């Protein structure tokens, strides 16, 4: 159905109206979004389906039709942009300088910005509109404040 | 059923709402794929 390179809401019928679970990129035909957005369920797209090829828990990703698509990183210095895609409101970008991570296996990005679970997703953008990673893995801190790590998978 | 809609480009937009503050956290990610606050 709609293969258009893009950025897209992940949506459901099962409880109560059309729910928004979460978002997704759309690149060389293949959609990259969330593990914990889908489960690793098949997708609708119009009179299409769209079956998972590729996923992880631990990386909390998946990929639709085909391998991972998006290779692009952050620098470690530049400022970056969250296109963020929230339920029921239109696409916007928020610019913001991303933190960091400090894990026992290496440093990651992070993002600090407030957006409902639905959200989760949404890509985040380098200066050439490159995806160097999803919004909406992440932990909240000591005042109910969210901060996402910058996930991104790995190129085949 | 879930289902996809497309809800936009992925473009950069010069003069976008610049807001965040860019934190250094001690995480922890377990097997589950789930991130926790190390103290
Ligand atoms: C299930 N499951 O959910 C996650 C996850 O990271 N959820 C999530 C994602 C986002 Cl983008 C925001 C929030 C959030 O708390 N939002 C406010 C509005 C309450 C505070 O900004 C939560 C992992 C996972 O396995």
């Amino acid at each position: 159905g709609e293969t258009t390179d893009g950025v897209y809401r992940v949506m459901t019928r099962r409880l109560l109206g059309s729910t928004q679970v979460g978002v997704g990129v759309m690149q060389e035909g293949v959609f990259h979004t969330m593990w914990h957005v889908t489960k690793g369920a098949a997708l609708r797209s119009g009179e299409g389906r769209l079956d998972p090829y590729w996923g992880d828990v631990k990386q909390d990703l998946v990929s639709y039709c085909g391998p991972w698509k998006l290779d692009a990183a952050w620098d470690g210095l530049s400022e970056v942009q969250l296109l963020a895609v929230p339920p029921g409101e239109r696409a916007k970008n928020i610019q913001t300088l991303p933190g960091i991570f400090k894990t026992k296996d290496g440093d990651i990005g992070a993002v600090a910005l407030d957006y409902p679970a639905g959200t989760s997703g949404s890509p985040i953008l380098d200066k050439c509109g490159r995806v160097i990673g999803l919004y909406g893995n992440g932990v909240v801190i000591k005042n109910g404040s969210y901060v996402s790590a910058i996930t991104q998978g790995k190129r085949e | 059923d879930m289902y996809i809609e497309r809800a936009g480009d992925i473009t950069w937009e010069k003069d976008a709402e610049v807001t965040g503050n860019s934190p250094r956290l001690d995480v922890a990610l377990d097997e589950s794929g789930d991130f926790s606050l190390v103290e």
